[PDB]
C-alpha cells in the first residue's frame, strides 16, 4: 500500500511487496513442468501465442551441454538470467575444466536475484525458472523464484494452473522416479502432468515444447513435428 | 512520485505499460509475410497540408536483407535503427555473412529494458522488422518496448491495429503471392485510416531474396491503389 | 614538406611553399599545396612530420571557422597567431607532440597592415618582415637581410621571392619541385599561377 | 508520521521502524537454534516439508564459513546467503593478511558492522534474517546470534524463528541443569529434542531435521554436518521425548 | 628481463580435396634442445566440421584454440544453433588474432 | 548505496524565499549573543561562554578561535557547525593563499573564502546550510583593521561595530550610542564588556566571558627571535584574570 | 530512496514555465535597485544598497558594483554570495580569452558564457538556479559602449538604459521618459540618480546608501577608464545635482 | 513534513533527526558515570543482562580504543560498535601519521567532527549514541571528553549519561561544591573506583552485585576494564566502611 | 551525478515534460519560414513591450549555423543558444571529416537527435524550443526548409510557422501558398512572409525581422526601411 513503492522498503508485517508483485508475473505466465528419474531430467512447457498469426513464445533455453531451463513470466528477464548461467557454466569449463554442478547453478541464481531486492533503484526479476541438468551426482531439477529462493525437487510446475500438474506429480512420485533408462516414458509422464493444467485448449504440434538431459543425452529441445509422437 | 522500474500489483512494469498506450496513439503500420517476400506498409499521416509528405520516413532500411517499419513516438526509433544498422554491419565484419533476422531483432530488443535509475524511460515506439535469411526464409517480427518480440505471418500496429489485425486474421493464408499481399496491405490501410488513402499519405515496401529491401515509388504505389479499387468494384 | 617562406611588404604578405611530397627514394607528388586558409584575410603554411602537418592545419582551420560563425566576425592576425602558438605550446608537453612548423600571413583590416608570424613546433612565436622554416632560412635570411626594404610593393616582393627560390634551386641538395605562391592583402587571398 | 517509510530515519522515540519491520520477517521464518557445549557448538534447524516432491537431505540450509565456523538463520533465506557470502569474503581477507583463521569474536563483529551498515542509509534495506553462528578458535568455543539492527551478543544457547520462545525455555532448562557443561554428543541429541519441541508452533506441515557441529575432540575443531547413524540416533532420542 | 614468448617447435600441414580436407601435425613438443612430450596433440576438432591448429608458442596456441572453441559455442547460443561455416570461422579468427595486434599470439594458424 | 542525494535541498519557494537559509538564520537568532567593535588601533570580539553543565570545563570549549596570526573568529548559532568551519577556514588560508604567496591572506579575502564554503552548502547536492553567523576580526598591512559578518547565505558585510544572536537588536542599539571614530582599543574593550552584561543573565566574570583582540604585534608570543621582519601575532585571547581587572573599573 | 525529498528544480510547469527561475526572479524583485545608462561618451552604473545601518563601514564596502576586468563591470541584484561565484568565473573567463588571443575579451562573449552557465542550472543537475540578475557595463573596439542584462534563466539582452531588482516597472517608465540618444555621461549620471530618488523605498536618497561607477573614454586619448566612486565623491555628485 | 525525516532545518531552525537520535541514546536504559583522581580517570556503567541464555562476558558498553584511551557508550550496541571501530582506526592512523599517541580530547574532536557531518549531509543518519572518552593524557593529565549526535563535545571535571543522568550530575555537583576541588583527592585508583560506585549508589538509590556493574580505569600508559572479581573486591571494601 | 528520470510516461501514454516543453514554444515569439522557387525566407516576430532596446548588440532571432544554412526558433532563448552552438560545432566537424558542408536535412537530423536525447536521459529536461532550419545543400539550387520540436521529430515544409498565434498564420499560409506555384521571386516570397506575420504582429515597425537565404551561401538580413516598404505596400492594396 504505502510500502510497495520500491524493493528497499519493508511493510509493517515484514513483507516485500515489489518481490511479491514480481512473483505475480510468474502466476500469469504459461504453465511449464519439470520432473526427473535417476537417469534423466525432463522439462515440458506449454507455449503461448499473441494470436493465430503469431509464433509461439519459446519457453526453454539451453545453458550448457549438461544444463538448461524453462521459463514462466517476463521473458527478457529469463534471457538475462540464462545468459548469466551460460557464462557461469562457461567460466567453470574454461578455468577449472569442470562442468558446473546444477546445485552451484542454483546458488549463483539465488545470489544474483537477492542483490536486486536490497538496493535502491533496482527491481526484482519478474520470472520463474525450472532448471534441469545431469552432473557428477546424477539427474537434477531446481525451481527458481525471483525472491531468491531456489529449491531442489523430484518434480514441479510453475505458471497459471500449475497446481494441477503439481498435484499429479505428487501422486505419481513413486512411479516416475523409477523410469530409469527410458526417455520416451519419462516424457510421457511429463506430458500427462502438464495436461492436468489445460483448460479449453489441448496440446498441439506448434504448442508443445519438451526438453531432456541425462546420462547419455545432451540437453536437447524438441519442437514442431518432433513432439507429434507425444500427442 | 515512484521508481521508474516499479511493478504494479498485477506483476507488470508501469512505464512499459504506459509506453504501450503511446504506441496506440501512433500511425498504423502493417506487415504481411509470404513465400515470395514480406510487405511493409505505413500510414504517413501529415499533421498539415503544407508539410511535404515524402519527408515523413516511417519505413527504413537496416541492411539489404532487413527492413523496418515504426509506430508511436517515432523520434525514439532513431537510436534503435542506428543500433540495428551497426549490429547488422558489425556481424558482417566479424563473420563475413548476413546476420539472421531473428538475431537482429533480439539485439534491438536487448536495448528495450535498459532503462531505470541506461536511459531514463522505455522507448515509446513499436517496430515491425521484416527480412530474409537462408536458414528460416522470409520473416516478420513485432518488437515491443517490453523487450519481447513475436514472429508473425501478418501484423498491424498503431491506432487502427485491433481492427486491422482482425481483418488480417481472415485474409491471410500460406499461399499468398507478393502482389496479393501488396493489395491486402493497401486495402486494410484504407479501411483504418482517417483521411482517404492515396500515394502521398501511405507508403509501401518489400523485402525479397533476389532484390533485397526496396521502398516503392509514389508512382508504383499509385498503380497498385488503382488496381485495388478496380478489383473491389469487379464483384 | 620542407620549404616554406614568407615576406611582408608595404601592403601584403607573400607566402611561398614547396610543391614536392617525397617518401623514401620517390617523389610521390609535385603539386602539393602546403597551405590552409584560416579566414578570408589569414593564410597558414606548414612543414614538418608526415600526417601531423595536415592534421594540425585542418584542426586550426576548423577552430577559426567555428569562431567566425559564432561571432560573425574575423579574428585579427595577431589573435589567430596567439591561438595557434598556444595550441603548439600545449602540444609540446603532450604524450605525442605535433611536429609542425607554421608561418601565418594575414592582413589586419582594422589596422590596414600586413603581418607575418613565424611559429615553430615548440610554440616559439615572432613577428617578422620575412620568415623561413627549416634549412631554407640558412640561405634566405642573409639574402633578404641585403635586398629587403620595408616599403616594397607586392611586385617588388615577388621579385625578391624569385631571388630566394633561385638561390634555393642552386644550393639546396633536394629537388623541391618549385613553389606555390599566395598573396594576402586588403582584398583577401589569391594564388599566383605562373611562378 | 511517515517515519516508517524510509530506512535510517529516526522516529520521535529514537527507533528505526524499518529494522523493526525486518524483525517481523524473521519471526515469520522457521526455527533455528545454537547450543554451546564443553569444547564446541551445535547448530540445528527446522526444514518444513512443503510437498512430497522435495528431495530429502537435498535442500541444505546450514552453511560453513572458512573451515571452522557454521552459520544458520531464520527469515528471508536469500538475505542469509548474502550475509554468509560476505562472511566468507571477510574470513578470507583476514586469513590472507594475518595467516591464522579468523577468531569467532572477530568474525562476529565483521558480520555485525556489515549488517549495521545496512541501517545507515535509505538506499538499502535491512537484512531480513537473524543469524546464529559460531565455532572453535584458539580461545575455545563461541556462540553468537546477530539481528537485523546489527546487534549481536555471545550466547550459552540461542534461538530464533517462529518457535523461538518454546526453544528458549528449553534452552534455559539445560543451562540450569548443567552448570558444569554439556558434551558435544549430548548437545546434538538435545538440539534434536528442542527442534521437535519447537515444531509445535509450526505443526501443519511436518519437517526435516538438520544438525551440524564443531568440537575440539569430536570434529577436531572443524565444522561438520551430522549424518547417518549419529543423525538417526539423535532423531530417535527426540521422538522418545515428545511421547 | 622477462621474455613472455617461447618456441615449442613442431610443424603442421593442411591439404584440401574435392569433397574432403586434411589437417596434419607432428606430436612432438620441445623447448631448446629438450623434448617435453613425444605425444602432445596440437590439431583439434572444434565442432561444426572445423579442425584447427595454432603452431609456434604453445601457450598462445592453446589460448587461441580455447577462445575459438568458445566462440563456436556462443555462435550457437546467439544465432539459433546455426552451423558456423568455414569462411565465417576464418573471419572470426582474424579478429581473435588482430585483437592482440600490439601483443601478438606467436603462432601460425591453419584451419 | 552511495550519496543518491545529488539534488539541491535548498530551493526557491513561490514567494522567493530560500527556506533553509531563513531557517538557518532562525537558528542563529536562538544562539548566544556575540559582538565585535572596531577601534582606531585594534578590534575586539566577545561572547558569553554558556556552560552546558557545571561539571563541564568551559576552558576546553573555545568559542573565539585564531584563524591566522592576525585574524580571529567568533560566532552565534550551532557550535559543531562553527567548529568544522574553523578547521576548513584555517586550511583554506594555507592552501589557497599562504602556499602560493608565502604570506597570510588579508582579512577580506579569508572572509571571502569562508563565505564561498557557506554559499556552496546552500546550492550543492544533499546538504543543508550552515547554522551559524560569523564575526571575523583581523589586520593586514594594506587595509589596517577590519571586522566582518558572514551569514548562512554566504553574504558578508564590513562593520564598525555589531552584534549577532540572542539579544542582538538591543546590543546593536547600545553600540550605536557609544561608538565614535576616535575610540582607542581600551575604550572599545570597555564598551564590549558593558554591552555584553545586558545580554548575560547569570555570572559575569572572566570564566563566563570569552574575549579576544586584534591589536599590536606580540613579540613575546612568537616563540622565537632572530628574524626582524617577523614580529608576532596581533591576535591575542585575553586571560580570565585580564577580564576581571577591567570589570572593577567598569 | 531519496526520490521522496527531490524538489525537481529543472522541470516545466503545465504552462511551460520553469518554477525555480520564476521564483528566483521573485526573490530578485526585493533586492536593491540597480540602474545602467549608456551614453555616447560613456556608461553610468548606479545601485541602491539594501537598508543600511549607521555602523556599517561604507568605504571599504562592495555589495552591488564589481570589476570584471579593466573594460567591464557589473551591477548586481539578488544574493551577493551567488553573484561572487559567478563573478569569479567571469573574471577567469576574461583572463583565459586574453591568454589565448592576446586581446581583451569582447563584452558579449563574456556575457554569453556567464549566461550559458546560468542556463545549465535550469536544464540539468537538479540544483537550484543562481538567484542573481546582472547589469553588464563595458567597452570593446567592435561595438564601443554596451549595456547588457542577464537573469536566472540564462537569458541576456542589450540595452540603452535598464534597471534590475526592486521597482523596475516604475524605474523603466521613468528612464523611457527622459532618455535620448545624443545624451552625454554627465546627463546620464543625473538621470540615474533622479530615477533612484523617485523609485526608492527609503525616505531620502543619501550618499551612504549608494554605489556609483562610470566607464568613460575620459582618460587621455583613445583608452577607457573605470571609476568606482568613493563615498565623498557620491556625496559631492548628489549635491551637484541638488538631490541633497 | 519531510524536514523531520532528514537532517535539514525545520522552520524554527531545529534538526529533528538529531533530536530523535538523542532519544535513541536512552534505548538501553543504562546509566554511566566518569570521575577523575590525581593519577587516574575512572568510568563506571550499569550492566543489565536480562536473558539467562546470554554469555554475560560478551555484554559490554566499555571499549579499549587504544592502549591509553577508553570509551563508554550510551546507546544501542550496533551504533556503539560502529563508533568504537572507527575510533580505534582513527587512533591507530593518528599514531602512524604523527608519531605520537592520539590525545583523548583530539580523538573526541575528530569523532565529534564525523558526527557533525551526519547532521549536515543527508544520506548519512546520525548514530544514536553518546561517547565518553577517558584517559590520563601525557600533557593534560586525567581527562574526560564526551561526544553526542549533534557533534558537540567538551571536557569535564566529571560527568554522567543515561536516563537518570540528572540525579547523578547534581550528586556530583554537590560533592565538588563541598570539596572545593576539580577531582577526587585520592592516591590509588581502587578508592576512586570506590568513590564512583558509592556516589552512583546514592544517586540511583540501588544496590549493586558484582554483575550489575562495569568498570573501566585509565592510568598513565594504560586503560583497562575490571573483572567481576575485581569489582567484587571493590564492593566488599565499600561495605566494610 | 544527478540521475532523476524527469521525462517519463503517464498512464495515458503521454510524456508530460515533453508536452510542457511544447507550451514554452507556444509562449515564444512567432517565427515563420516560406520557401520560394529559388529562395527561403525566415520571418520573426519581436515583441514591443521592450522599448529602450539596443538592436545592434541584442541577440538576433535568426542565426547562421554555417555560411549556407540558417536557424530560427520559438521558445526559451537561453535553451536555443545550446542547440545553435552544438549545431555550429557539428557543421565544422562535418566539413573536416566529409570534406563537404552539411546538407540541410543532415544538420536538421542532428539538431533533432540532440533534442530527442534530452527526452530519455536522466537528470535533464527537454529543450523548450522548436526550430526552423533553412538553406541550400552544397552545389544545389533547390530550397530546403525543415522544422524540429522538443520531442525530436522533424520534417520538411513548403511553408511553416511556430510560436504564439502560429495556428492563425498557418491558417493564412494554408490558403495563400500554392504548391503548384511557389513564390517565383525573392520579392514575392518576402511579401507572402511579411503578410503572414501581419496577421498576428501589430505594427510593422521594429516588430518584424526578415532574413533571405539564396543558393551558394547568399544570406542577408533586411533593414527596417526595406521591411517597412513591404508593410506600407501591403496595407495600401488592402484598402479595397
Ligand atoms: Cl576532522
Amino acid at each position: 500500500n504505502n510500502y510497495d513503492g520500491d524493493t528497499v522498503t519493508f511493510s509493517p508485517t515484514g513483507r516485500l511487496f515489489q518481490v511479491e508483485y514480481a512473483l505475480e508475473a510468474i502466476k500469469q505466465g504459461s504453465v511449464t513442468v519439470g520432473l526427473r528419474s535417476n537417469t534423466h531430467a525432463v522439462l515440458v512447457a506449454l507455449k503461448r501465442n499473441a494470436d493465430e498469426l503469431s509464433s509461439y513464445q519459446k519457453k526453454i533455453i539451453k545453458c550448457d551441454e549438461h544444463m538448461g531451463l524453462s521459463l514462466a513470466g517476463l521473458a527478457p528477464d529469463a534471457r538475462v538470467l540464462s545468459n548469466y548461467l551460460r557464462q557461469q557454466c562457461n567460466y567453470s569449463s574454461l578455468v577449472f575444466n569442470r562442468k558446473l554442478a546444477v546445485e552451484r547453478a542454483g546458488h549463483l541464481l539465488c545470489d544474483k536475484a537477492q542483490k536486486n531486492t536490497q538496493s535502491y533503484g533496482g527491481r526484482p526479476y519478474g520470472v520463474g525458472l525450472l532448471i534441469i541438468g545431469y552432473d557428477k551426482s546424477g539427474a537434477h531439477l531446481l525451481e527458481f523464484q525471483p525472491s531468491g529462493n531456489v529449491t531442489e525437487l523430484y518434480g514441479t510446475a510453475i505458471g497459471a494452473r500449475s497446481q494441477g500438474a503439481k498435484t499429479y506429480l505428487e501422486r505419481t512420485l513413486d512411479t516416475f522416479i523409477k523410469i530409469d533408462g527410458n526417455p520416451d516414458e519419462l516424457i510421457k509422464a511429463g506430458v500427462e502432468a502438464i495436461s492436468q493444467s489445460l483448460r479449453d485448449e489441448s496440446l498441439t504440434v506448434d504448442n508443445l515444447s519438451i526438453a531432456i538431459v541425462g546420462k547419455d543425452t545432451p540437453f536437447t529441445i524438441y519442437d514442431g513435428e518432433a513432439v507429434a509422437k507425444y500427442i | 512520485d515512484r521508481g521508474v522500474s516499479t511493478f504494479s500489483p498485477e506483476g507488470r512494469l508501469f512505464q512499459v505499460e504506459y509506453s504501450l498506450e503511446a504506441i496506440k496513439l501512433g500511425s498504423t503500420a502493417i506487415g504481411i509475410a509470404t513465400k515470395e517476400g514480406v510487405v511493409l506498409g505505413v500510414e504517413k499521416r501529415a499533421t498539415s497540408p503544407l508539410l511535404e509528405s515524402d519527408s515523413i520516413e516511417k519505413i527504413v532500411e537496416i541492411d539489404r536483407h532487413i527492413g523496418c517499419a515504426m509506430s508511436g513516438l517515432t523520434a525514439d526509433a532513431r537510436s534503435m535503427i542506428e543500433h540495428a544498422r551497426t549490429a547488422a554491419v558489425t556481424h558482417n565484419l566479424y563473420y563475413d555473412e548476413d546476420i539472421n533476422v531473428e538475431s537482429l531483432t533480439q539485439s534491438v530488443c536487448d536495448l528495450a529494458l535498459r532503462f531505470g535509475e541506461l536511459m531514463s524511460r522505455p522507448f515509446g515506439v513499436a517496430l515491425l522488422i521484416a527480412g530474409h535469411d537462408a536458414d528460416d526464409g522470409y520473416q516478420l517480427f513485432h518488437a515491443e518496448p517490453s523487450g519481447t518480440f513475436y514472429r508473425y505471418n501478418a501484423k498491424a500496429i498503431g491506432s487502427g491495429s485491433e481492427g486491422a489485425q482482425a481483418e488480417l486474421l481472415n485474409e491471410w493464408h500460406s499461399s499468398l503471392t507478393l502482389k496479393e499481399a501488396e493489395l491486402l496491405v493497401l486495402k486494410i490501410l484504407k479501411q483504418v485510416m482517417e483521411e482517404k488513402l492515396d500515394e502521398n499519405n501511405a507508403q509501401l515496401s518489400c523485402i525479397t531474396k533476389q532484390d533485397g529491401f526496396k521502398i516503392y515509388d509514389n508512382e508504383k504505389t499509385a498503380e497498385l491503389i488503382k488496381e485495388l479499387k478496380e478489383k473491389e468494384a469487379a464483384e | 614538406m620542407d620549404i616554406i617562406l614568407g615576406i611582408r611588404v608595404q601592403d601584403s604578405v607573400i607566402l611561398a611553399s614547396s610543391k614536392a611530397v617525397t617518401r623514401g627514394i620517390s617523389v610521390l607528388k609535385d603539386s602539393d599545396d602546403k597551405t590552409r586558409q584560416l579566414s578570408p584575410h589569414t593564410l597558414m603554411s606548414f612543414a614538418g612530420e608526415a600526417g601531423d602537418t595536415v592534421q594540425f592545419a585542418e584542426y586550426i582551420q576548423a577552430n577559426i571557422q567555428l569562431y567566425s560563425i559564432r561571432e560573425d566576425y574575423e579574428l585579427s592576425p595577431q589573435a589567430v597567431s596567439s591561438f595557434v602558438r598556444q595550441e603548439l605550446a600545449k602540444s609540446i608537453r603532450s604524450r605525442r607532440p605535433y611536429q609542425v612548423n607554421v608561418l601565418i600571413g594575414g592582413y589586419d583590416k582594422k589596422k590596414n597592415k600586413p603581418e607575418l608570424y613565424q611559429i615553430d613546433y615548440l610554440g616559439t612565436k615572432v613577428e617578422l618582415p620575412y620568415g623561413a622554416h627549416g634549412y631554407s632560412g640558412f640561405y634566405t635570411f642573409s639574402l633578404l637581410d641585403h635586398h629587403y626594404r620595408p616599403d616594397m610593393t607586392t611586385e617588388e616582393g615577388l621579385d625578391l621571392l624569385k631571388l630566394c627560390v633561385q638561390e634555393l634551386e642552386k644550393r639546396m641538395p633536394m629537388d623541391f619541385k618549385g613553389v606555390i605562391v599566395k598573396i594576402v592583402d586588403k582584398d583577401g587571398i589569391r594564388q599566383v599561377d605562373d611562378f | 508520521t511517515g517515519y516508517d517509510l524510509s530506512n535510517s530515519v529516526f522516529s520521535p522515540d529514537g527507533r528505526n521502524f524499518q529494522v523493526e519491520y525486518a524483525v517481523k520477517a524473521v519471526e515469520n521464518g522457521t526455527t533455528s537454534i545454537g547450543i554451546k557445549c564443553n569444547d564446541g557448538v551445535v547448530f540445528a534447524v527446522e526444514k518444513l516439508i512443503t510437498s512430497k516432491l522435495l528431495v530429502p537431505q537435498k535442500n541444505v540450509k546450514i552453511q560453513v564459513v572458512d573451515r571452522h565456523i557454521g552459520c544458520v538463520y531464520s527469515g528471508l533465506i536469500p538475505d542469509g546467503r548474502h550475509l554468509v557470502n560476505r562472511g566468507r569474503e571477510e574470513a578470507a581477507s583476514f586469513k590472507k593478511l594475518y595467516k591464522t583463521p579468523i577468531p569467532i569474536p572477530a568474525f562476529a563483529d565483521r558480520l555485525g558492522q556489515y549488517v549495521q551498515a545496512h541501517t545507515l542509509y535509505n538506499s538499502v534495506r535491512p537484512f531480513g534474517v537473524s543469524t546464529i553462528f559460531g565455532g572453535v578458535d584458539k580461545n575455545g568455543a563461541h556462540l553468537y546470534m546477530l539481528e537485523p539492527s546489527g546487534s549481536y551478543w555471545g550466547y550459552k544457547g540461542a534461538a530464533t524463528g517462529k518457535g523461538r520462545q518454546s526453544a528458549k525455555a528449553e534452552l534455559e532448562k539445560l543451562v540450569d541443569h548443567h552448570p558444569e557443561g554439556l558434551s558435544a554428543r549430548e548437545a546434538v541429541k538435545q538440539a534434536a529434542k528442542i527442534i521437535y519441541l519447537a515444531h509445535e508452533d509450526n505443526k501443519e506441515k511436518d519437517f526435516e531435521l538438520e544438525i551440524s557441529w564443531c568440537s575440539l575432540s569430536e570434529t577436531n575443531g572443524l565444522h561438520k554436518f551430522v549424518k547417518g547413524d549419529l543423525l538417526q540416533e539423535a532423531i530417535d532420542f527426540a521422538q522418545k521425548e515428545i511421547n | 628481463q622477462f621474455n613472455p614468448y617461447g618456441d615449442n617447435g613442431g610443424t603442421i600441414l593442411g591439404i584440401a580435396g574435392e569433397d574432403f580436407a586434411v589437417l596434419a601435425g607432428d606430436t612432438r613438443n620441445i623447448t631448446d634442445y629438450s623434448i617435453n612430450s613425444r605425444y602432445e596433440p596440437k590439431v583439434f576438432d572444434c565442432g561444426d566440421n572445423i579442425v584447427m591448429s595454432a603452431n609456434g608458442f604453445a601457450a598462445d596456441g592453446d589460448a587461441l584454440v580455447k577462445r575459438f572453441k568458445n566462440s563456436v559455442k556462443w555462435y550457437h547460443f546467439d544465432h539459433n544453433d546455426k552451423k558456423l561455416s568455414i569462411n565465417s570461422a576464418a573471419r572470426n579468427i582474424q579478429h581473435l588474432l588482430y585483437g592482440k595486434r600490439f601483443f601478438p599470439y606467436y603462432v601460425h594458424t591453419i584451419i | 548505496m552511495t550519496d543518491r542525494y545529488s539534488f539541491s535541498l535548498t530551493t526557491f519557494s513561490p514567494s522567493g524565499k530560500l527556506g533553509q537559509i531563513d531557517y538557518a538564520l532562525t537558528a542563529v537568532k536562538q544562539g548566544v549573543t556575540s559582538l565585535g567593535i572596531k577601534a582606531t588601533n585594534g578590534v575586539v570580539i566577545a561572547t558569553e561562554k554558556k556552560s552546558s553543565s557545571p561539571l563541564a570545563m568551559s576552558e576546553t570549549l573555545s568559542k573565539v578561535s585564531l584563524l591566522t596570526p592576525d585574524i580571529g573568529a567568533v560566532y552565534s548559532g550551532m557550535g559543531p557547525d562553527y567548529r568544522v568551519l574553523v578547521d576548513k577556514s584555517r586550511k583554506v588560508a594555507h592552501t589557497s593563499y599562504k602556499r602560493i604567496y608565502g604570506e597570510y591572506p588579508p582579512t577580506k579575502l579569508l572572509v571571502s573564502e569562508v563565505a564561498k564554503i557557506m554559499q556552496e552548502a546552500t546550492q550543492s547536492g544533499g546538504v543543508r546550510p550552515f547554522g551559524v553567523s560569523l564575526l571575523i576580526a583581523g589586520h593586514d598591512e594594506f587595509n589596517g583593521f577590519s571586522l566582518y559578518q558572514v551569514d548562512p547565505s554566504g553574504s558578508y558585510f564590513p562593520w564598525k561595530a555589531t552584534a549577532i544572536g540572542k539579544g542582538s537588536v538591543a546590543a546593536k542599539t547600545f553600540l550605536e550610542k557609544r561608538w565614535n571614530d576616535e575610540l582607542e582599543l581600551e575604550d572599545a574593550i570597555h564598551i564590549a564588556l558593558l554591552t555584553l552584561k545586558e545580554s548575560v543573565e547569570g555570572e559575569f566574570n572572566g570564566d563566563t566571558i570569552e574575549l579576544a583582540i586584534i591589536g599590536d604585534e606580540n613579540p613575546d608570543l612568537l616563540g622565537y627571535t632572530g628574524i626582524p621582519t617577523d614580529k608576532g601575532p596581533r591576535f591575542r585571547k585575553l586571560t580570565s584574570q585580564e577580564i576581571n581587572d577591567r570589570l572593577e573599573a567598569l | 530512496g531519496s526520490r521522496r525529498y527531490d524538489s525537481r528544480t529543472t522541470i516545466f510547469s503545465p504552462e511551460g514555465r520553469l518554477y525555480q527561475v520564476e521564483y528566483a526572479l521573485e526573490s530578485i524583485s526585493h533586492a536593491g535597485t540597480a540602474i545602467g545608462i549608456m551614453a555616447s561618451d560613456g556608461i553610468v552604473l548606479a545601485a541602491e544598497r539594501k537598508v543600511t545601518s549607521t555602523l556599517l563601514e561604507q568605504d571599504t564596502s562592495t555589495e552591488k558594483l564589481y570589476k570584471l576586468n579593466d573594460k567591464i563591470a557589473v551591477a548586481v541584484a539578488g544574493l551577493t554570495a551567488d553573484a561572487e561565484i559567478l563573478i569569479n568565473t567571469a573574471r577567469i573567463h576574461a583572463q583565459n580569452y586574453l591568454k589565448t588571443y592576446n586581446e581583451d575579451i569582447p563584452v558579449e562573449i563574456l556575457v554569453r558564457r556567464l549566461s550559458d552557465i546560468k542556463q545549465g542550472y535550469t536544464q540539468h543537475g537538479g540544483l537550484r538556479p543562481f538567484g542573481v540578475s546582472f547589469i553588464y557595463a563595458g567597452y570593446d573596439d567592435r561595438y564601443g559602449y554596451q549595456l547588457y542584462t542577464s537573469n536566472p534563466s540564462g537569458n541576456y539582452t542589450g540595452w540603452k538604459a535598464i534597471s534590475v531588482g526592486a521597482n523596475t516597472s516604475a524605474a523603466q517608465t521613468l528612464l523611457q521618459m527622459d532618455y535620448k540618444d545624443d545624451m552625454k555621461v554627465d546627463d546620464a549620471i543625473e538621470l540615474a540618480l533622479k530615477t533612484l530618488s523617485k523609485t526608492t523605498d527609503s525616505s531620502a536618497l543619501t550618499y551612504d546608501r549608494l554605489e556609483f561607477a562610470t566607464i568613460r573614454k575620459g582618460a587621455n586619448d583613445g583608452e577607457v577608464y573605470q571609476k568606482i566612486f568613493k563615498p565623498q565623491e557620491i556625496k559631492d555628485i548628489l549635491v551637484k545635482t541638488g538631490i541633497t | 513534513g519531510y524536514d523531520r525525516h532528514i537532517t535539514i532545518f525545520s522552520p524554527e531552525g531545529r534538526l529533528y533527526q538529531v533530536e530523535y537520535a538523542f532519544k535513541a541514546t536512552n534505548q538501553t536504559n543504562i546509566n554511566s558515570l566518569a570521575v577523575r583522581g590525581k593519577d587516574c580517570t575512572v568510568v563506571i556503567s550499569q550492566k543489565k543482562v536480562p536473558d539467562k541464555l546470554l554469555d554475560p562476558t560478551t555484554v559490554s558498553y566499555i571499549f579499549c580504543i587504544s592502549r591509553t584511551i577508553g570509551m563508554v557508550v550510551n546507546g544501542p550496541i550496533p551504533d556503539a560498535r560502529n563508533a568504537a571501530l572507527r575510533a580505534k582506526a582513527e587512533a591507530a592512523e593518528f599514531r602512524y601519521k604523527y608519531g605520537y599517541d592520539m590525545p583523548c580530547d583530539v580523538l573526541a574532536k575528530r569523532m565529534a567532527n564525523l558526527s557533525q557531518i551526519y547532521t549536515q549531509r543527508a544520506y548519512m543518519r546520525p548514530l544514536g549514541v553518546i561517547l565518553t572518552f577517558v584517559s590520563v593524557d601525557e600533557e593534560l593529565g586525567p581527562s574526560i571528553y564526551k561526544t553526542d549526535p549533534a557533534g558537540y563535545y567538551v571536557g569535564y571535571k566529571a560527568t554522567a549519561t543515561g536516563p537518570k543522568q540528572q540525579e547523578i550530575t547534581t550528586n556530583l555537583e554537590n560533592h565538588f561544591k563541598k570539596s572545593k576541588i576539580d577531582h577526587i583527592n585520592e592516591e590509588s585508583w581502587e578508592k576512586v573506583v570506590e568513590f564512583a560506585i558509592t556516589h552512583m549508589i546514592d544517586a540511583l538509590g540501588t544496590e549493586f552485585s558484582k554483575n550489575d556493574l562495569e568498570v573501566g580505569v585509565a592510568t598513565k600508559d594504560k586503560f583497562f576494564t575490571l573483572s567481576a572479581e575485581n569489582i567484587e573486591e571493590r564492593l566488599v571494601a565499600i561495605a566494610e566502611q | 551525478g544527478y540521475d532523476r528520470a524527469l521525462s517519463i510516461f503517464s498512464p495515458d501514454g503521454h510524456i508530460f515534460q515533453v508536452e510542457y516543453a511544447l507550451e514554452a514554444v507556444k509562449r515564444g515569439t512567432c517565427a515563420v519560414g516560406v520557401k520560394g522557387k529559388n529562395c527561403v525566407v525566415l520571418g520573426c516576430e519581436r515583441r514591443s513591450t521592450l522599448k529602450l532596446q539596443d538592436t545592434r548588440i541584442t541577440p538576433s532571432k535568426v542565426s547562421k549555423i554555417d555560411s549556407h544554412v540558417v536557424l530560427s526558433f520559438s521558445g526559451l532563448n537561453a535553451d536555443s543558444r545550446i542547440l545553435i552552438e552544438k549545431a555550429r560545432v557539428e557543421a565544422q566537424s562535418h566539413r573536416l571529416t566529409l570534406e563537404d558542408p552539411v546538407t540541410v536535412e543532415y544538420l536538421t537530423r542532428y539538431v533533432a537527435g540532440v533534442q530527442q536525447r534530452y527526452t530519455q536521459s536522466g537528470g535533464v529536461r527537454p529543450f523548450g524550443v522548436s526550430t526552423l532550419i533553412a538553406g541550400f545543400d552544397p552545389r544545389d539550387d533547390e530550397p530546403k526548409l525543415y522544422q524540429t520540436e522538443p520531442s525530436g521529430i522533424y520534417s520538411s515544409w513548403s511553408a511553416q510557422t511556430i510560436g504564439r498565434n502560429s495556428k492563425t498564420v498557418r491558417e493564412f499560409l494554408e490558403k495563400n501558398y500554392d504548391r503548384k506555384e511557389p513564390p517565383a521571386t525573392v520579392e514575392e516570397c518576402v511579401k507572402l512572409t511579411v503578410r503572414s506575420l501581419l496577421e498576428v504582429v501589430q505594427t510593422g515597425a521594429k516588430n518584424i525581422e526578415i532574413t533571405v537565404v539564396k543558393p551558394d551561401s547568399d544570406i542577408v538580413a533586411l533593414s527596417s526601411e526595406e521591411i517597412n516598404q513591404y508593410v506600407t505596400q501591403i496595407e495600401q492594396e488592402k484598402q479595397e
